[PDB]
């Protein structure tokens, strides 16, 4: 069930020079790419090892694509401020998003959208052939992109590019693409009191957490915190709970993730 | 001073990544020249001034071709700045964006001397309007109708489409389209 | 034009244990527009060292980043972060709690 | 590996 995805923001600044524009990509949840335009020598830089070997051609082809990418944000977000009347002082900002999912092992779904100032603009149909878009201004780009067969050429992209090079992303990392980290986990307890099940240092980010009392679900009185970044690629969570002082031992919480053999049961 | 003349180099109408030469030259010895341009993008270019040959000029290139690159050009003379009345506007066009319409003839293609002979420029994208070379410009299946009058020298026809909001971005051209009196 | 409100956790990557190098991370998301100002403090200074990722964003368009830096917890040090965000009136202090 | 497009 992997997938490939990207996100590219372009933000102008009326005044302090040219709009900046930046880029990343993943694999899962693995970031392996970025590009910034505001660096001294702009380039597509690499953010996993498995596309550190790929040779200097394909870094160099990568990186003339970035910029492209930046000069055809400067024009469209000069062509929306014309479409919306707004004035040329203020800041705006233009988001894109595109991305391939498999499964047998082939695409199961693609995606390509857009926003302005936050907001849905125009987004490719899950066809891959027809747009929905948001507004009236979005109806110029629609009449546009269907004069320009524009369509054919991102569903070009998603059904062929976008799978070859996932799958080749997948084989050359897949010591640490498709082996996932099962979590370090502890409870801890807090002056009724308060009952704390950790999980440390796991990848993917997908888990659940379920605090429980002989076998009955507590979901109610369950604080839950998000799913947050340890800052070397693996994830954390907690999931608390309030126990009358003295049953303490009667609590027991479960852990359900991709990188155990079975589900896990703590107690304090 | 007097204002200088503006051409292009092979055309105004440029294939999209592409180059063109604009080029300013007058009689007077201008020391530079400035090339300005109006639309989305303004910008000024400036050039030091050549003399030989008859004439003082200098020659702009503007290229590759894109869209921030499309508007109307204007050129003036530099006497010391301190410069001149502006040239002739000029329209550099970038084509080559939309699909190609359709450009055929109503009354047939080749015709007899003194018939009248009319060009119809069809498509089904929502252009909003088209333009006809041999420089005509119709607002707009979407099409529009170009009469020629009475039969007298026919020639090659080109046919383009636009949108309202951007008119310096044309569509691909159309096949040609030969007429021929007898 | 819509405007969303940062979400702030402040936490440690390591479980915390006096006298050992660990990193202090500070992670804002869920807020629009990107620009924004985050500050990691110590004893209510700021640190100059701090670095961050690279800008990305979620499913509702809205954006997440991580500020992080080494650091040595130990007893009596105080730890927050304080951002600011042009949906915020004033900027917003949140202490470090070795605890969650 | 990154896809660039046409403009809005």
């Amino acid at each position: 069930s992997h997938s490939m995805r990207y996100f590219s923001t372009s933000v102008s600044r009326p005044g302090r020079g040219e709009p900046r524009f930046i880029a990343v990509g993943y694999v899962d949840d693995t970031q392996f790419v970025r590009f910034d335009s505001d660096a001294a020598s702009p380039r597509g830089e690499p953010r996993a090892p498995w596309v550190e070997q790929e040779g200097p051609e394909y870094w160099d082809r990568e990186t003339q694509k970035y910029k492209r990418q930046a000069q055809t944000d400067r024009v469209s977000l000069r062509n929306l401020r014309g479409y919306y009347n707004q004035s040329e002082a203020g800041s705006h900002t233009l988001q894109w998003m595109f991305g391939c999912d498999l499964g047998d092992g082939r695409l199961l779904r693609g995606y390509d959208q857009s926003a302005y100032d936050g907001k849905d603009y125009i987004a490719l149909n899950e066809d891959l052939r027809s747009w929905t878009a948001a507004d009236t201004a979005a109806q110029i780009t629609q009449r546009k992109w269907e004069a320009a067969r524009e369509a054919e050429q991102r569903r070009a992209y998603l059904e062929g590019t976008c799978v070859e090079w996932l799958r080749r992303y997948l084989e050359n990392g897949k010591e640490t693409l498709q082996r996932a980290e099962h979590p370090k986990t502890h409870v801890t307890h807090h002056p009724e009191a308060t009952l704390r099940c950790w999980a440390l240092g796991f990848y993917p980010a997908e888990i659940t957490l379920t605090w429980q009392w002989d076998g009955e679900d507590q979901t109610q009185d369950t604080e839950l915190v998000e799913t947050r970044p340890a800052g070397d690629g693996t994830f954390q969570k907690w999931a608390a709970v309030v126990v009358p002082s003295g049953e303490e031992q009667r609590y027991t919480c479960h852990v359900q993730h991709e990188g155990l053999p079975e589900p896990l049961t703590l107690r304090w | 001073h007097r204002k200088p003349s503006l051409l292009a180099h092979p055309g105004r109408l440029v294939k999209s990544e592409e180059t063109v030469i604009l080029q300013c030259w007058s009689d007077v010895r201008f020391e530079h020249f400035l090339l300005h341009r109006e639309g989305k993008f303004k910008d000024t270019l400036h050039l030091i001034g050549e003399h030989h040959d008859g004439v003082s000029k200098a020659n702009f290139s503007i290229g590759p071709m894109m869209q921030d690159l499309a508007g109307t050009y204007r050129c003036y003379g530099s006497v010391t700045y301190q410069l001149s009345a502006p040239s002739d506007p000029l329209d550099i066009v970038i084509t080559g964006l939309y699909e190609k319409p359709s450009l055929s003839a109503q009354p047939g293609p080749t015709v007899l001397a003194g018939e009248s002979v009319t060009l119809s420029c069809s498509s089904r994208s929502s252009y909003d309007m088209y333009h006809l070379s041999l420089e005509c410009r119709f607002s707009a299946t979407f099409q529009a109708d170009f009469p020629l009058g009475p039969a007298t020298h026919g020639g090659t026809y080109r046919c383009f489409g636009s949108f309202r909001d951007s008119p310096y971005e044309w569509s691909n051209s159309s096949d040609p389209l030969l007429v021929s009196v007898i | 034009m819509i405007q969303r409100t940062p979400k702030i956790q402040v936490y440690s990557r390591h479980p915390a244990e006096n006298g050992k190098s660990n990193f202090l991370n500070c992670y804002v998301s869920g807020f629009h527009p990107s620009d924004i100002e985050v500050d990691l403090l110590k004893n209510g200074e700021r640190i100059e060292k701090v670095e961050h990722s690279d800008l990305s964003f979620s499913k509702d368009w809205s954006f997440y980043l991580l500020y992080y830096t080494e650091f040595t917890p130990t007893e009596k040090d105080e730890y927050a972060c304080r951002v600011n965000h042009v949906t915020l009136s004033q900027p917003k202090i949140v202490k470090w709690d070795r605890d969650m | 590996l990154y896809n660039t497009v046409a403009t809005l």
